[PDB]
């Protein structure tokens, strides 16, 4: 354990950075999708009805 | 604080430290990994060597 803690720390740092990157990309893509969905709702309300 | 006094050989002095293991620091006296304190050792050939 005393010398495996460092390796586990390195792996934890790498995986945490990967997860943070994925979460940020998902947030940005979801914002874009929300903008497109607002546009689609506006089209549905102002064209169909 | 605590004071743990004993007599060990000069070779096994390195065994009294967090982390590394050995016959002395496996069944006789082992330090915690996050130990806080100091380890004090000195030569005593003139007192214990009968």
């Amino acid at each position: 354990p005393p010398e495996a803690e460092v390796q586990i720390d390195r792996l934890i740092t790498g995986r945490l950075q990967s997860l943070q990157t994925y979460v940020t990309q998902q947030l940005i893509r979801a914002a874009e999708i929300r903008a497109s969905a607002n546009l689609a709702a506006t089209k549905m309300s102002e064209c169909v009805l | 604080v605590y004071a743990d006094s004993f007599v060990i050989r000069g070779d096994e002095v390195r065994q009294i430290a967090p982390g590394q293991t050995g016959k002395i620091a496996d069944y006789n006296y082992k330090l915690p990994d996050d130990f806080t304190g100091c380890v004090i050792a000195w030569n005593s050939n003139n007192l214990d060597s009968k």
